[PDB]
RNA sequence: CGGCACGUAGCGCAGCCUGGUAGCGCACCGUCAUGGGGUGUCGGGGGUCGGAGGUUCAAAUCCUCUCGUGCCGACCA
RNA sequence: CCCC
RNA sequence: GUUUAUUAAAAACACAGCACUGUGCAAACACGAAAGUGGACGUAUACGGUGUGACGCCUGCCCGGUGCCGGAAGGUUAAU
């Protein structure tokens, strides 16, 4: 599922509208790629699905916690 | 068997280990009951035209006698791989063993 | 060789068989057997792919090898077979130590001979050697594209591709087509060309001649009705449109080729 | 983007130093291979504390076993005698699991990754040179005797 | 609507800034050339540079505005 | 260059 | 030979042949939001599309218009 595994965000619809407002349905997706990130802990890689906006929220954060974050949210990584 | 004067040039790379190439290509001659004529190696001389760009050539002649089977046999050798260039074959004629 | 069958009968007026007495006519090599069923122009889905395509005989693959990995051990040519999968002629081979396989037939080839792959090996029709341990300017047959994927390039009847240059580590091919490719030179080619040349003039003079072959009718679309195919509908055989695919794709025309992956490969394309 | 740093960098670092590095330099090259490490302040009393002083200061030790390996065969010439191609080029290749075999059994501690070749494989009949890199920092030069077997 | 680019004798054109006296073919008239002719030469008329107004010691060649005549983009009383 |  | 089951079986459809055009193989093209699958366990003497339609004599002029393929010199021109 086009899902980013990190931040739950997923697709959601909307509308194409044109310039004369004929307001066709329409997609959004995320930036999703699937990275190889690294893990001193482990001492390994590992592999996910995730999203730009989630890239940089590993920045920020650092990879642990999400990994707990996503343990106690029950999804394997 | 006929009597022949092939000759050939060859690349410098491999001009220094013409030594250790002529013993192998008179074997297939000795053996075949041949007879040789004349080692005239001319040696490292200067081209007239570019061969491939080059711009020295080293010569060597065999004044020998052979039969076709095996004479074919050294002609495809030397053409095979890359060390020989421009050889040439003559037929039937008598041998000769001065000139150099 | 070709015959132009004696007209007895409609059907035959313009008839030519591709014969060649020199092939096994017996049985086949039944370890390198594999089924193959039909699927016509119908996959998972079913909902048909590809037109224009049909039933026709029943045919068995064979286990044939492009690789040609044992890399060092002579074979002898048993004998020759006719594999109704391709165009061409096979050759069952078996080494020295045992195992037969299979193998294209290298247009040149005759019962009794012995070949050998690798890269100390000769230089022969059949052989089946590195592009780097190659003479250039030479004219060679199934090749590959990857160092060890068994060979893609040039194996149907008759063709051949004959070596330009080699840049290097890479080495430049011209195809039976007009292109000419840039490739690694570590991959393995064949020499010579391949078997039944003759197979371009192979004249069927038949409709089932072919609607057993597994072709199937295609159909014109000036015929059919506009709900069908943009050029359908008229009365009176009036086209007044532009040539397209069925889906509305240009055809007679537009090129297709977005691949941007391989460009760097190509020298020079077709024209 | 305000990356530390852990030893010295090929360029533009030399040590304990923040820099405006781009992402696509840092989460893939640098931090996980052990020469840099993001700006935060667990880090950076980290760094204070046990690197600036007492981890850089055995990071420049193990120079000395550099410099060591940089030289440990005691013949400098490695001989290699595969197989004669046709009295011209070579029927196996050499590249690095070639040299990786012949340095272990001899002596000289040498890896698959130590090995850099200046041009590509070697495909001559020759006794060429080929250098060898312990480190960034420590480069030796070991000469071959390309031979046949 | 904004931006650009054409417009020089009948025709087609450089001159389309690096501002200085309107030139080059094509037509046209006349010689000359030829045994009689074609081109060929030597010439002769025919233009005020689409119009208007500035900048200018001077315009065409520079700015502005217009009049045509095309192109590309715009445009929900 | 053409042309009687 | 096929077709309008149930008012039209033919001069209509298809046909072996010819030509054009596309496709270098993780093919081109189609079914699929996708993974994948057919093409093909084939790989340009192969495959897909189009048209005409055995064989024989043949295939005339026009690139103005439309579409397609090449050039990026210049003018115009979206987001940011
Ligand atoms: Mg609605
Ligand atoms: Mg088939
Ligand atoms: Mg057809
Ligand atoms: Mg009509
Ligand atoms: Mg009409
Ligand atoms: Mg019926
Ligand atoms: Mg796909
Ligand atoms: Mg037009
Ligand atoms: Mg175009």
């Amino acid at each position: 599922s086009r899902v980013c595994q990190v931040t739950g965000k997923r697709p959601v619809t909307g509308n194409n509208r044109s310039h004369a407002l004929n307001a066709t349905k329409r997609r959004f997706l995320p930036n999703l790629h699937s990275h190889r990130f690294w893990v001193e802990s482990e001492k390994r890689f590992v592999t996910l699905r995730v999203s730009a906006k989630g890239m940089r929220v590993i920045d920020k954060k650092g990879i642990d916690t999400v990994l707990a974050e996503l343990r106690a949210r029950g999804e394997k990584y | 068997m006929r009597h022949y004067e092939i000759v050939f040039m060859v690349h410098p790379d491999q001009s220094e280990q013409v030594p250790g190439m002529i013993e192998r290509y008179t074997a297939a001659i000795t053996g075949a009951e041949g007879k040789i004529h004349r080692l005239e190696d001319w040696g490292r001389r200067q081209l007239a035209y570019p061969i491939n760009k080059l711009h020295k050539a080293h010569y060597v002649l065999m004044n020998v006698e052979a039969p076709q089977e095996v004479i074919d046999e050294l002609e495809t050798t030397f053409r095979f791989n890359d060390a020989v260039i421009r050889s040439m074959v003559m037929r039937t004629k008598h041998a000769v063993t001065e000139a150099s | 060789a070709v015959v132009k069958c004696k007209p007895t009968s409609p059907g035959r007026r313009h008839v030519v068989k591709v014969v060649n007495p020199e092939l096994h006519k017996g049985k086949p090599f039944a370890p390198l057997l594999e089924k193959n069923s039909k699927s016509g122009g119908r996959n998972n889905n079913g909902r048909i792919t590809t037109r224009h395509i049909g039933g026709g005989h029943k045919q068995a693959y064979r286990i044939v090898d492009f690789k040609r990995n044992k890399d060092g051990i002579p074979a002898v040519v048993e004998r020759l077979e006719y594999d109704p999968n391709r165009s061409a002629n096979i050759a069952l081979v078996l080494y020295k130590d045992g195992e037969r396989r299979y193998i294209l037939a290298p247009k040149g080839l005759k019962a009794g001979d012995q070949i050998q792959s690798g890269v100390d090996a000769a230089i022969k029709p059949g052989n089946t050697l590195p592009m780097r341990n190659i003479p250039v300017g030479s004219t060679v047959h199934n090749v590959e594209m990857k160092p060890g994927k068994g060979g893609q390039l040039a194996r149907s009847a008759g063709t051949y591709v004959q070596i330009v240059a080699r840049d290097g580590a890479y080495v430049t091919l011209r195809l039976r087509s007009g292109e000419m490719r840039k490739v690694e030179a570590d991959c393995r080619a064949t020499l010579g060309e391949v078997g039944n040349a003759e197979h371009m003039l192979r004249v069927l003079g038949k409709a089932g001649a072919a609607r057993w072959r597994g072709v199937r009718p295609t159909v014109r679309g000036t015929a059919m009705n506009p709900v069908d195919h943009p050029h359908g509908g008229g009365e009176g055989r009036n086209f007044g449109k532009h040539p397209v695919t069925p889906w509305g794709v240009q055809t007679k025309g537009k090129k297709t080729r977005s691949n941007k992956r391989t460009d760097k490969f190509i020298v020079r394309r077709r024209s | 983007m305000q990356v530390i740093l852990l030893d010295k960098v090929a360029n533009l670092g030399s040590l304990g130093d923040q820099v405006n590095v781009k992402a696509g330099y840092a989460r893939n090259f640098l931090v996980p291979q052990g020469k840099a490490v993001p700006a935060t302040k667990k880090n950076i009393e980290f760094f204070e504390a046990r690197r600036a002083e007492l981890e850089a200061k055995l990071a420049e030790v193990l120079a000395a076993a550099n410099a060591r390996a940089e030289k440990i065969n005691a013949l400098e010439t490695v001989t290699i005698a595969s197989k004669a191609g046709d009295e011209g080029k070579l029927f196996g290749s050499i590249g690095t699991r070639d040299i990786a075999d012949a340095v272990t059994a001899a002596g000289v501690e040498v890896a698959k990754s130590e090995v850099r070749l200046p041009n590509g494989v070697l495909r001559t009949t020759g006794e060429h040179e080929v250098s060898f890199q312990v480190h960034s920092e420590v480069f030796a030069k070991v000469i071959v005797n390309v031979v046949a077997e």
